[PDB]
RNA sequence: CGGUGAUUGGCGCAGCCUGGUAGCGCACUUCGUUCGGGACGAAGGGGUCGGAGGUUCGAAUCCUCUAUCACCGACCA
RNA sequence: CCGCCGCCG
RNA sequence: UCCUCCUAAAGAGUAACGGAGGAGCACGAAGGUUGGCUAAUCCUGGUCGGACAUCAGGAGGUUAGUGCAAUGGCAUAAGCCAGCUUGACUGCGAGCGUGACGGCGCGAGCAGGUGCGAAAGCAGGUCAUAGUGAUCCGGUGGUUCUGAAUGGAAGGGCCAUC
RNA sequence: CGACUUACCAACCCGAUGCAAACUGCGAAUACCGGAGAAUGUUAUCACGGGAGACACACGGCGGGUGCUAACGUCCGUC
C-alpha cells in the first residue's frame, strides 16, 4: 500500500488555566481576608471594605456579606461588604 | 504701551458701530502674539539651532522654547522627542510692544513690498503672516546669521469669523494688500 | 544574558548584603542606594561590588 | 467565483446551519428568488446562475446578489491519511437558511422573471420558489 | 547642546565642537586628558584619529572617559584622577603628590592603588600579580615597597 | 551556551569545535530511505582560513560562539599592534599580526573595514572595496617605442606594488579595488 | 505528495545573518590612441530588490501568503 | 619587453 | 516548558499532529511619592515646506497611548512631563484562592526602620497575566551553633548567596 | 508658464441590505455558588485509619472540533 508524505503543525500551544473569576458569589458571609474575585482587569472595582491586590485581585477587607453594585457615571461594577 | 491706549477709546468706538455690538465684553481683542521659528534643518547639528535660538532672542525681548518632536515620520529622517523647532509665545504687555514694533519699523523693511494678504485668515480671525529674512528687523546686526531662512507670525485674536477680525487690524493701518 | 548580577556590600561593619541586577554596559557607574540594615538597625548607604 | 479580500483569517470552524433566515422580504427589485430548502452555495454556483439568468433577461435590465459566501471550505488533498492538521481553502460557501432571498431583480416583464429564475434554480441545489416584492 | 555650558562649572576651559579639533591639528600640548560625551563622539573618532591616542591623549564604555553625567565628570577627576596607561612590558608607572603633604595618607593611596589594581583579577595574570612596587621621589630617593602589605 | 544540531545550522551560523571556530557557506539535506538522514554542510575556516568539508548525521549538535561581525573604523598604528574604532557604541579594540595576514598594505586611514570579533578580540580584518593610495617609487615613464599595452611597475607608499599606466609619475593618489590589486582610477 | 533556499541593472553574482547605504565584473554610451577595428586608457549612464500583506520611527534584510524555478524522492511489506 | 588583421573582381 | 485568545457548550475545569499569535526580558527610572496635564487622524491659515517637521484655530472623541504578543482593563487615569527621592527595606502575617503533591498567588494589619506630602494617606517593585527549573555536590561572606580526651582549628549546621 | 475635455474606477459620509469561533452598544433557558423553610431518605455528608482494584473503554441522545456536515472513524463535555 503506497503512503504519501504528510505535512507539519505549526499550531499546539495553550496556557494553564489561571482559574480566574468570581469565586464568593452575592450574599456569602466571608472571612476577613478572603479573596472575592479573581480578574485579569478591574472587571469589578473595590466598594466598601474591599481591597484590591497587585494582581487586581479583590479582596475582602472585613467580615460580612458579598455585595455587588453597578455604581458610578460609567456604569462599573463595584464590590462592597456589609459588616456582619 | 503706545498703541493699546490707543485701543481702549478710539478702536472700541470704531469697532461698536460697524458690527451693532450691544455689550463692551462682544468686541475682540487680540489675545496673543505666537512666533515660530520652524528650523527644520537641525538634524546636521544642535548649535545651528542655538544659533536659531539666539535670533528669537533680538526679536522678542525674552528667550524662545525649544520643541519637541510630536510624530515620527520618514520624509525627513526625525525622531520621537527631537527639538524639531522653537517658538516664541509673548501675550500681555509686551505683545502691544510687539505689535508696535512690527507694523511701524519692521513691517516697512520688508524687502520688495507690496503689502499684507488679507486671505491668510482661518474663518476665525487668527492671521498669521511669513516673514522670509532676518534682516526687516533692527536688532540683527546682519554679520551674526548665516542663514536665508526666516520664521512666520501668527496673531491670534478674540473674534469668529475674518470680517469681524479685518476691521480689528484695520485701525492700526496693516498695509492691507 | 546582557543584564548580570551585582553584590551591594553593605558600608557598615556588618557582613549583610543585598543582591540584584545591573546592566553594566550601559551605565558603568556604581550604585550608592540607601536602604535598612537587618543587623545595624540603621539606614547605612549601600555600596556595589561583584 | 466571489472571493473576499483580506478576511480575518483563512480559515474556520464548520459550523451548524441551525436557525431559519433574515432577508425575508424582497427589497430593490421587483421579483425575488427565495429559497426553501435548507444547504448552502458554493463560490460557483452562484456565479453559474448568473450566467443562465443574465441571458434570459435580455442584458438590458438590472440584476442583484442579495448574498455573500465569505466562508470557507477545507479540503484534503488526494490519498492523504487523516489528523496532521487542517486542510487547504479550496472554495467559499453562503450559508443558506429557508426563507433567504438569493437574487433580485427590476425593470423586467413577469413572464421574462418566470422563465428567468426557472433557468438558474436548476442551477442550484437548494429548493427555491418565486416571490413578489409585497408593499410594506 | 547644554552640556557645552554645563561642564565648564566643572572647571575646563575650552569646551566645545570641531573648532577645538583645529588645535589638534597644530598639535597643542597644552592639554593632556580628553574627555568627551556619547554626543559629539563623531568629532574624536573621525578627526582625532591618530594625533589623539602617540598622542595618548586618553575616548573610553571600558573606562569612565565618555559618560552622560558631564556636569558631576571633573568635579573630582580634574581634582584627583590619575589615568592608567599601558606599557609593553611588565610596568605601570603613576604618579605620588606634594612632598610636604599628609604622608600618613600617601602610604594608605598607595594601599589603595592595590585594590583598583587588583580589581580585574584581565582573568589571564600569570605567576604573581605584582613583584616590584618601587616609589621613587623624583630622580634621587629609592624605596623598596612590599605588595602585600 | 547554545546547542544546534543538523536540522538548525543552514547559513551563517558559526559552530565551535576543539577549535578553530567555522562558518557554514551552503548546505543540502538528504533524508534517505532506510537509514539516518544526513547535511552536505560546506563548512568554511575562519582563522587560517581556507576550507573545510564534513558530512554531519542527524546526530550531533554543536556549540554556536561567537557570530559577532560589525563593521569597525582603523585609526591607529604602532610597531606591531593595531587599533580600531566603534560608532555604535564607541569601545576600543586591538589588533595582532595573526590578523592581518596579506591585507596589511590596502587599509591606511579612516577606512570603513570590517573584523570578526571572537573571544579577545579579532580574528581577521577584511578591507573595504576601495582606498585612496599615492606612488612615491614609479619611473618617469618614457611613451618609448611602444606599440601596445603597458604598463609600468609602481612601489606603493604601504611598500604594495601594482601596474599603472603611463600618465601617472611621481605624488599622484589613485584609489584601487583590494580584492584582486589591480589599477582602475584616479581620484581628482 | 513535503521542505528548503533561493529570484537583486541586459547578464553572472554579492549585500540579508546582526534593519537607516543598493553594488562589483562585463556588456552599453562618449572621448583619446591607430590609416580604421579589436583590445587597452579617460569619463558617464542604467535598476531601486518575483508579487502581495505584516512588524517597526524606518524593511532588499525581519515574518506570512501565494506565484515561479531548481535540488532532496514516494521507505517496511 | 610589447605590436593581432584589414570582406569578396 | 511557560503566556494570550478561540475551540470550551453564559461558574470553574476540559482533548486532538485543531485555528492564531508571543516569551528564555527590560528599568535605578521606565520604581516610590507629591503636584500638574489629556490624545488619534483629517480641515483651514502660515518663511524655506512637500502626502507627512514645528506654530495658530476648530471639528472630532479616546478610533491614541500603555518598554514587548494577545485578551481583559484604565479619565480619580495605570497615558505624559517635572520636583524630591530609594518601600525594589528586615522580622512576621490572621486568612483564603489554585494544585495529587513538590509548589504557586493574593494578603489586611502588627513591630522596627525610612521616603514623599502642610495634612489626610501611600509605598515590602513596575497596569495585570509569559521573561523560568527540584535535589545532590561544589565555591565565596557572616554567625562559637557543634567541633570524635581537653583548649583551638579543619570539616559540618544555620543564614545571605553563586 | 497655462491645462480644458471627460461611455471609465473609486475613499470618508447619507439611506437600505446581509455575514462571523478568534466582532458585542443588547441578552435568555439550564447549569453553578450562598441563605431560609416543608416533607422524605438504613448519614446518601464530611473528616480520619486499614486494604484494594483501575488509569486500553464502547454505543446512543444533545452540544461541538476534525473528516467529505463520509464511517460501527477520531478527539472532548454532559446523561
Amino acid at each position: 500500500a503506497h503512503k504519501k508524505g504528510l505535512g507539519s503543525t505549526r499550531n499546539g500551544r495553550d496556557s494553564e488555566a489561571k482559574r480566574l473569576g468570581v469565586k464568593r458569589f452575592g450574599g456569602e458571609s466571608v472571612l476577613a481576608g478572603s479573596i472575592i474575585v479573581r480578574q485579569r482587569g478591574t472587571k469589578f472595582h473595590a466598594g466598601a471594605n474591599v481591597g484590591c491586590g497587585r494582581d487586581h485581585t479583590l479582596f475582602a477587607k472585613a467580615d460580612g456579606k458579598v455585595k455587588f453594585e453597578v455604581k458610578g457615571p460609567k456604569n462599573r461594577k463595584f464590590i462592597s461588604i456589609e459588616a456582619e | 504701551a503706545k498703541l493699546h491706549d490707543y485701543y481702549k477709546d478710539e478702536v472700541v468706538k470704531k469697532l461698536m458701530t460697524e458690527f451693532n455690538y450691544n455689550s463692551v465684553m462682544q468686541v475682540p481683542r487680540v489675545e496673543k502674539i505666537t512666533l515660530n521659528m520652524g528650523v527644520g534643518e537641525a538634524i546636521a547639528d544642535k548649535k545651528l539651532l542655538d544659533n536659531a535660538a539666539a535670533d528669537l532672542a533680538a526679536i522678542s525681548g525674552q528667550k524662545p522654547l525649544i520643541t519637541k518632536a510630536r510624530k515620527s515620520v520618514a520624509g525627513f529622517k526625525i525622531r520621537q522627542g527631537y527639538p524639531i523647532g522653537c517658538k516664541v509665545t509673548l501675550r500681555g504687555e509686551r505683545m502691544w510692544e510687539f505689535f508696535e514694533r512690527l507694523i511701524t519699523i519692521a513691517v516697512p523693511r520688508i524687502r520688495d513690498f507690496r503689502g499684507l494678504s488679507a486671505k491668510s485668515f482661518d474663518g476665525r480671525g487668527n492671521y498669521s503672516m511669513g516673514v522670509r529674512e532676518q534682516i526687516i528687523f533692527p536688532e540683527i546686526d546682519y554679520d551674526k546669521v548665516d542663514r536665508v531662512r526666516g520664521l512666520d507670525i501668527t496673531i491670534t485674536t478674540t473674534a469668529k469669523s475674518d470680517e469681524e477680525g479685518r476691521a480689528l487690524l484695520a485701525a492700526f493701518d496693516f498695509p492691507f494688500r | 544574558g546582557i543584564r548580570e548580577k551585582i553584590k551591594l556590600v553593605s558600608s557598615a561593619g556588618t557582613g549583610h548584603f543585598y543582591t540584584t541586577t545591573k546592566n553594566k554596559r550601559t551605565k558603568p557607574e556604581k550604585l550608592e542606594l540607601k536602604k535598612f540594615d537587618p543587623v545595624v538597625r540603621q539606614h547605612v548607604i549601600y555600596k556595589e561590588a561583584k | 467565483m466571489l472571493q473576499p479580500k483580506r478576511t480575518k483569517f483563512r480559515k474556520m470552524h464548520k459550523g451548524r446551519n441551525r436557525g431559519l433566515a433574515q432577508g425575508t422580504d424582497v427589497s430593490f427589485g421587483s421579483f425575488g428568488l427565495k429559497a426553501v430548502g435548507r444547504g448552502r452555495l458554493t463560490a460557483r454556483q452562484i456565479e453559474a446562475a448568473r450566467r443562465a439568468m443574465t441571458r434570459a433577461v435580455k442584458r438590458q435590465g438590472k440584476i442583484w446578489i442579495r448574498v455573500f459566501p465569505d466562508k470557507p471550505i477545507t479540503e484534503k488533498p488526494l490519498a492523504v491519511r487523516m489528523g496532521k492538521g487542517k486542510g487547504n481553502v479550496e472554495y467559499w460557501v453562503a450559508l443558506i437558511q429557508p426563507g433567504k432571498v438569493l437574487y433580485e431583480m427590476d425593470g423586467v416583464p413577469e413572464e421574462l422573471a418566470r422563465e428567468a429564475f426557472k433557468l438558474a434554480a436548476a442551477k442550484l441545489p437548494i429548493k427555491t420558489t418565486f416571490v413578489t416584492k409585497t408593499v410594506m | 547642546g547644554a552640556n557645552a555650558e554645563a561642564a565648564k562649572a566643572a572647571g575646563a576651559e575650552l569646551v566645545g565642537m570641531e573648532d577645538l579639533a583645529d588645535q589638534i591639528k597644530k598639535g597643542e600640548m597644552n592639554f593632556d586628558v580628553v574627555i568627551a560625551s556619547p554626543d559629539a563622539m563623531r568629532v574624536v573618532g573621525q578627526l582625532g584619529q591618530v594625533l589623539g591616542p602617540r598622542g595618548l591623549m586618553p575616548n573610553p564604555k571600558v573606562g569612565t572617559v565618555t559618560p552622560n553625567v558631564a556636569e558631576a565628570v571633573k568635579n573630582a577627576k580634574a581634582g584627583q584622577v590619575r589615568y592608567r596607561n599601558d606599557k609593553n612590558g611588565i610596568i605601570h608607572t603613576t604618579i605620588g603628590k606634594v612632598d610636604f603633604d599628609a604622608d600618613k595618607l600617601k602610604e594608605n593611596l598607595e594601599a589603595l592603588l592595590v585594590a583598583l589594581k587588583k580589581a580585574k583579577p584581565t582573568q589571564a595574570k600569570g605567576v604573581y600579580i605584582k613583584k616590584v612596587s618601587i616609589s621613587t621621589t623624583m630622580g634621587a630617593g629609592v624605596a623598596v615597597d612590599q605588595a602585600g602589605l | 551556551m547554545a546547542t544546534y544540531y543538523s536540522n538548525d545550522f543552514r547559513a551563517g551560523l558559526k559552530i565551535m569545535l576543539d577549535g578553530e571556530p567555522y562558518a557554514v557557506e551552503a548546505s543540502e539535506f538528504v533524508k534517505p530511505g532506510k537509514g539516518q538522514a544526513f547535511a552536505r554542510v560546506k563548512l568554511r575556516r575562519l582563522l587560517t582560513g581556507t576550507r573545510v568539508e564534513k558530512t554531519f548525521k542527524s546526530t550531533d549538535s554543536a556549540e554556536g560562539a561567537d557570530v559577532v561581525d560589525m563593521n569597525l573604523t582603523y585609526l591607529y598604528n604602532d610597531g606591531e599592534f593595531w587599533h580600531f574604532m566603534n560608532n555604535e557604541t564607541f569601545e576600543q579594540l586591538s589588533a595582532d599580526a595573526k590578523a592581518i595576514g596579506d591585507n596589511a598594505k590596502w587599509l591606511l586611514d579612516q577606512a570603513e573595514c570590517i573584523v570578526t570579533l571572537w573571544n579577545g578580540q579579532p580574528i581577521s580584518v577584511t578591507p573595504p572595496n576601495f582606498v585612496e593610495l599615492e606612488i612615491v617609487d614609479t619611473d618617469p615613464g618614457l611613451k618609448g617605442d611602444t606599440a601596445g599595452t603597458g604598463g609600468k611597475p609602481a612601489t606603493l607608499s604601504t611598500g604594495a606594488v601594482v601596474k599603472v599606466p603611463l600618465f601617472v609619475q611621481i605624488g599622484e593618489v589613485i584609489k584601487v579595488d583590494t580584492r584582486s590589486g589591480e589599477y582602475v582610477s584616479r581620484v581628482k
